[PDB]
């Protein structure tokens, strides 16, 4: 559903750089550039943020809403 | 007491049941109403 | 070198786009509302009255419209799919006809007559959920990616299982105990179906039919059929030698019986034959279109049967003497049956009996009339045709007396566990043949089945081949026409079979002509003709999907034009080479020349099942030969749905290959855009979902990566402690408790309520407050003020949801408040109120509960190895290697051999180069990556080049002699969890019939204790132990019985003899003086004899 | 080996159910063609007067 906070083997916060990793797409950047820009170093807190579906924001056009 | 107080799901209007009325909506057609959230004090475990 | 063109697999999707997965359930139907509709129509549409012929009734046009409901009056709105799943309704459409009735003198046309209802598919022409745009479907509350193609009957998914069955109109040749046997079933598109067998014993023909009584020679059929010369008949059956002398004691047979005459033969066949007007007339008419249907007769000329009956005989006898039999489990003859033809005799049966109803209720009024003008439309009903409908799809029994047919298990509720388990429900196909364990042959793989249905797909259990699933390319044929095929056959030079004798079908170098198992006629140089076929269908004027083929053994063409046929797009080839280049792929890519225009263009071209077996195949393009006719597209086709989730198959084995497709489906997971706002009975979800790092081009094809059911996790494949035995697995407490495989059971919980036929009716009480404080009781706590309990609580064990009183019958009321039954304390999330279609209120609650992988759950590796969870490994344990990462789930290397497994080792390799490169890796079937190209990749960042790390145990503190096996693999949870697989019993409730434990857990039941056991408790001998677990702890009764004679007394007391002094008590278990009593009534009078046991 | 005195059962043996759904109770079949012999055997006697 949403970006883990922390990772799973080792328990580093991989949580606070979704956002920065989606903006870090849209710049002519490569998905293992922008990986190791961000800060990662190994594939243990790699994962959560390469291999990750968001279905929140799908969700939220079923969402009820005011009128 | 105080009107129960529904939702309807494709306007949203906060309405009330009266008594052995039809259950509907004075704004929209839709025959299908939801309740609101309680007002009580919940105790969740955050471990 | 060959000229290769790497660019064929963009086919697949754009002829995926126009039909194939789901869209041909879809197309069964568009194409049944719009002509077997108005086919049944033009059938039964005068019907005219017995008493006096001037009233008459006509019908114009019928047609379908869109999905309605009618309300409280006069008002039809436009219905959601998701509102009648929500009030339980049913997704149905009225059904809007002309009729044309004669009252009193004039005639009355009556335009737009409702005369009843009709369901409509989800994803269909008439519903509303079509052409739409993603935006709309969130605004109907539907997932988009749905695939649809079930029926909504009363808030419940129903899906129609297509079903298999023999060809019609053809002649089989099997063999049974006693030799060989031919037989002919027959069912043509009037309701006679027919089945007829030549059998063979010492030397003579003999004909079976169900209308007959005994069997009757052949020889005297033929001269009962018209031809009174016998040479003509042995000229038919075969210009032979050794033909003729097989034929020889039928011949004397007929000789020896006073038979000459076509009179004589009709009398006698009068004689034989028994039914319950002269024997002549009846035998004639018996002989004309009873037997054979499917042969029609202009007159009464039987020329065509006589041919086909000789062709028959020597087909029986060319296969006796040799070692050529047929077989059914050729799957070129068998024929498969949607939802449509189903539905097409459910509607031509009920049509019928709406006709035949309305005419015996207006016979008797009009002779009894009181009036000068009836109208039929006062006395006409439009709830049986909807209500008939509605059952015959909810229950699923299929009874057509006109047919005379019984069907049971043909719907099934669609399983919505999973995204693939919801679409793989749609692709199953179930067999007619029962659960019959000498079977064998059905059930095996067969070599005729090449890319039609996928092999490695299939239940494992006792449905063990019963069961098959659709292939990716696969397109099932429609309903067509023959008058434009026959006309270019004719035009070809195809020869009458009245203007040849009987001499002519025997010479080698004449060919015959089928067509849908008639003989169209004779033809010369088959092979032109055949050519010049081939050629006019590649054209365009012609259907496509006409199949044409030739048999040699038997000297015959065949051509099949029925619906309900097998066949998946092929290539052409063009002598050496393939006619598709890459320029024809190009303008594909940019956006024009599809698949329509490629067949147009006499590009690609279907072919059959019996097609493919006169024509070579060749797999690649290196291997195209100068025989070859067609060419495979892709090669990674051949696999299912459910097979193409497994990272590189053929590196695997079949069993392995078909457990993970069994459990594919099993796996929970996201449903779809929509599983808060849907309320169903049980329903699973996933915290975090994954994306799967080795992708497969089938999971790109059906858009997988969107909805995964698993999670990525380090394994290091070595072994542990104690907790590593053949199927155990260990977990990690640290990433249990970061949560690493969080799931969630969501319950619905629905209560409905209504009116009776009197002035009683229901009420709900609500809140009970004490004498003491202003606060709810215990019983009623998490019930309002209003009735019904408030979203976003939790509700424990033995906690009333919603109070329920009902009339016993000012009235007295008793109450019955459902009652919450779980182990745990499950939460409240919403509350839903609504009306039906019955005008009753209904209540829906949905219940959560969210749990943590424990000790006792299974998992799955999505390769076939499914293990229970061992022990919970903390944090201080699972040493790292080099950097500090610590192994999420430990796998045990002793089973790898055995499973024999070697695409897991290959997984878990390209998964790591992915997730150090950045990039997804593809592992498709038949190709993907090599393991020469990813081993030099490793290297690049520092890593060891196949697997290889240095480890240093963490619970002694020194390094690891050996290396391990580290990699990231995608597992997945399934279901059975250790909370739901654990119950106990001690005294509970019991039955009263028999007093026992109740069968099942959620009626605190036992557990049973049967023979198998009971024989192993004998073979110890311990017979205190046995009685003391069958008797004392089952059923202990003491019954009184008298010495004198054996019966049952009372109190001490006979009612027989009358006497108190002979008598006795003894310990009987309650079965065993049930069975004595239950026996009595039988005339039958159990007496015992009490033997002294001391003495 | 003629019938002719029937036997009746004892009450025990055959359990009645009743549902709560529209008030319905349901003997048992037995006793259900018990009490439709019983009603073939007068319609005999007083066909005879
Ligand atoms: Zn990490
Ligand atoms: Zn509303
Ligand atoms: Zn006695």
């Amino acid at each position: 559903m949403i970006i883990p906070v922390r990772c799973f083997t080792c328990g580093k916060i991989v949580g606070n750089k979704w956002e920065a990793y989606l903006g870090l797409l849209q710049a002519e950047y490569t998905e293992g550039d922008a990986l190791d820009a961000l800060g990662l170093k190994r594939y243990c807190c790699r994962r959560m943020l390469l291999a990750h579906v968001d279905l929140i924001e799908k969700l939220l056009n079923y969402a009820p809403l005011e009128k | 007491q105080q009107p129960m107080i529904y939702i309807c799901g494709e306007c949203h209007t906060e309405n009330e049941i009266k008594s052995r009325d039809p259950i509907r909506c004075r704004e929209c057609g839709y025959r299908i109403m939801y309740k609101k959230r309680t007002k009580r004090l919940v105790v969740f475990d955050a471990r | 070198p060959i000229p290769t063109v790497e660019e064929k697999w963009r086919l697949l999707p754009a002829f995926l786009k126009v039909k194939g997965l789901v869209k041909q359930h879809i197309d069964s139907f568009n194409y049944f509302i719009n002509v077997e509709i108005k086919k049944i129509m033009k059938a039964n549409e005068k019907v005219t009255s017995d008493a006096d012929p001037m009233w008459y009734l006509k019908y114009l046009n019928i047609y379908v419209g869109l999905p309605d409901v009618e309300e409280s009056f006069n008002v039809t709105r436009p219905v959601s799919p998701h509102e009648c799943r929500l009030r339980d309704m049913t997704y149905s459409a009225p059904i809007t006809v002309d009729i044309e009735y004669t009252r009193g003198s004039q005639r009355i046309i009556r335009n737009a007559l409702p005369i009843g209802r009709m369901p409509i598919m989800l994803r269909s022409s008439n519903c509303v959920l079509t052409g739409k745009t993603p935006a709309e479907f969130a605004k109907l509350n539907e997932c988009p990616l749905d695939p649809g193609g079930y029926f909504i009957v009363k808030g419940v998914e129903k899906v129609i299982l297509i079903q298999e069955q023999l060809s019609k109109n053809r002649i089989i040749v099997e063999a049974d105990r006693k030799g060989a046997v031919g037989a002919s079933v027959t069912s043509s598109t009037h309701e006679k179906k027919s089945r007829t067998n030549m059998a063979v014993k010492q030397g003579r023909f003999y004909l079976r039919h169900n209308t007959l009584s005994e069997d009757i020679p052949i020889v005297i059929i033929f001269k009962a059929m018209g031809v009174e010369s016998d040479q003509e008949i042995v000229q038919m059956i075969g210009t032979e030698e050794h033909v003729m002398a097989a034929f020889g004691p039928s011949l004397e047979e007929c000789q020896k019986a006073q038979i000459f005459t076509q009179m004589q033969a009709l009398k006698y066949i009068g004689n034989k034959v028994r039914r319950q007007k002269t024997k002549i007339e009846e035998a004639r008419e018996l002989l004309a279109s009873t037997i054979l249907t499917h042969v029609p007769v202009k007159e009464f000329n039987f020329r065509a049967k006589c041919i086909y009956t000789a062709v028959m005989v020597r087909r029986v006898i060319l296969a006796q003497g040799d070692n050529k039999v047929d077989d059914r489990d050729y799957y070129g003859n068998k024929r498969l049956e949607l939802a449509g033809q189903l539905l097409s005799l459910l509607f031509e049966d009920l049509f019928k009996k709406f006709n035949s109803e309305m005419k015996k209720i207006a016979d008797q009024v009009i002779p009894k009339q009181r009036a000068a003008q009836f109208d039929v439309v006062k006395h006409m009903r439009q709830d049986q045709i909807t209500n008939g409908m509605v059952n015959a799809i909810s229950t699923g029994n299929w009874s057509l007396k006109r047919f005379k047919m019984d069907r049971q298990g043909v719907t099934q509720v669609l399983s919505r566990l999973s995204y693939i388990s919801a679409l793989g429900m749609m692709t199953r196909i179930s067999s007619q043949f029962e659960k019959t364990r000498k079977v064998s042959g059905p059930r095996s793989l067969q070599p005729s089945q090449w890319g039609m249905l996928c092999p490695s797909d299939t239940p494992e259990g006792e449905a063990c081949g019963l069961v098959k699933n659709l292939a990716l390319m696969t397109h099932i044929t429609t309903d067509m026409e023959d008058g434009p095929i026959v006309k270019l056959a004719s035009n070809l030079g195809v020869e009458d079979v009245n203007l040849l004798c009987g001499e002519e079908l025997s010479y080698p170098n004449v060919f015959l002509v089928f067509l849908n198992g008639n003989i169209l006629g004779v033809i010369r140089d088959h092979k032109k003709l055949v050519n010049t076929f081939r050629l006019m269908r590649r054209a365009g004027y012609i259907n496509e999907f006409v199949s044409i083929s030739t048999n040699l053994t038997d000297r015959c063409v065949y051509i099949s034009s029925d619906g309900g046929r097998l066949c998946r797009p092929y290539i052409i080839v063009k002598k050496q080479k393939p006619a598709v280049t890459n320029k024809h792929m190009e303008e594909l890519a940019q956006g024009y020349r599809n698949f329509e225009d490629f067949l147009h263009e006499s590009l690609v071209e279907y072919l059959d099942v019996n097609e493919e077996n006169d024509c070579n195949i060749a797999l690649y393009e290196h291997t195209i030969n100068k025989d070859t006719t067609h060419l495979e597209i892709e090669p990674f086709t051949l696999l299912g749905v459910c097979a193409g989730l497994i990272p590189y198959p053929h590196h695997n084995q079949s069993p392995r290959n078909t457990y993970q497709c069994a459990m594919g489906k099993q796996a929970m997971g996201t449903i779809g855009y929509n599983q808060r706002n849907r309320i169903d009975t049980l329903m699973y979800l996933l915290a975090y979902p994954q994306k799967p790092m080795v992708k497969t081009k089938t999971i790109e094809l059906i858009e997988f990566e969107k909805l995964p059911a698993g999670q990525n996790a380090t394994v290091a494949v070595m072994s542990y402690s104690g907790y590593d035995i053949e199927d155990a697995l260990v977990l990690n407490k640290a990433s249990l408790d970061r949560g690493f495989g969080r799931c969630l059971v969501y319950k619905n919980a629905k209560c409905t309520l209504k009116r009776y036929t009197n002035q009683t009716f229901d009420k709900v009480m609500g809140p009970m407050l004490d004498a003491a404080t202003r606060k709810p009781i215990w019983r009623h706590e998490i019930l309002d003020a209003d009735g019904i309990c408030s979203p976003g609580e939790k509700v424990e064990n033995k906690q009333v949801l919603v109070n329920k009183s009902m009339p016993t019958v000012q009235p007295q009321y008793k109450d019955v408040p459902i009652t919450y039954k779980g182990a745990t304390d499950s939460y409240i999330e919403k509350v839903m109120i609504s009306s039906n279609a019955e005008d009753a209120f209904l209540i829906k609650m949905l219940l959560r509960q969210t749990r943590r992988p424990e000790i006792g759950d299974k998992f799955s590796s999505r390769h076939g190895q499914k293990g229970v969870c061992g022990l919970i490994v903390p944090q201080e344990d699972m040493p790292f290697c080099d950097s500090g990462i610590c192994p999420d789930i430990i796998m045990n290397p002793h089973g790898f051999p055995s499973r024999m497994t070697v695409g897991k080792l290959i997984e878990l390799l390209a998964g790591k180069a992915g997730v150090l490169d950045g990039r997804f890796h593809y592992g498709t079937a038949f190709g993907g990556s090599k393991v020469k190209d990813v081993c030099e990749d490793l290297v690049r960042h520092g890593y060891n080049y196949l697997g290889k790390d240095y480890v240093t145990s963490g619970i002694t503190g020194e390094p690891l002699e050996a290396y391990i096996y580290f990699g990231p693999v995608y597992y997945q949870k399934l279901k059975h969890m250790v909370l739901d697989k654990m119950h106990a019993r001690a005294r509970g409730p019991r039955a009263v019939l028999t007093r026992q434990p109740t069968e099942g857990r959620s009626r605190d039941g036992g557990l049973r204790l049967g023979e198998m056991e009971r024989d192993c408790l004998i073979g110890y001998g311990a017979s205190m132990l046995l009685l003391e677990r069958l008797m004392i702890s089952s059923d202990a009764f003491e019954v009184d019985v008298c010495g004198q004679c054996g019966l049952l007394g009372y109190s001490g007391w006979c009612h027989y003899c009358k006497s108190s002094c002979h008598v006795s008590s003894l310990r009987i278990p309650y079965a065993c003086k049930l069975l004595f009593q239950e026996l009595q009534s039988m005339n039958i009078i159990p007496r015992l004899k009490l033997s002294k046991y001391n003495e | 080996l003629i019938l002719t005195r029937l036997l009746v059962p004892p009450l025990c043996i055959r359990p009645s159910v009743v549902s709560d759904l529209k008030s319905g109770t349901n003997e048992d079949d037995l006793t259900m063609k018990l009490t439709e012999i019983i009603f073939l055997n007068d319609v005999i006697k007083k066909h005879r007067i």
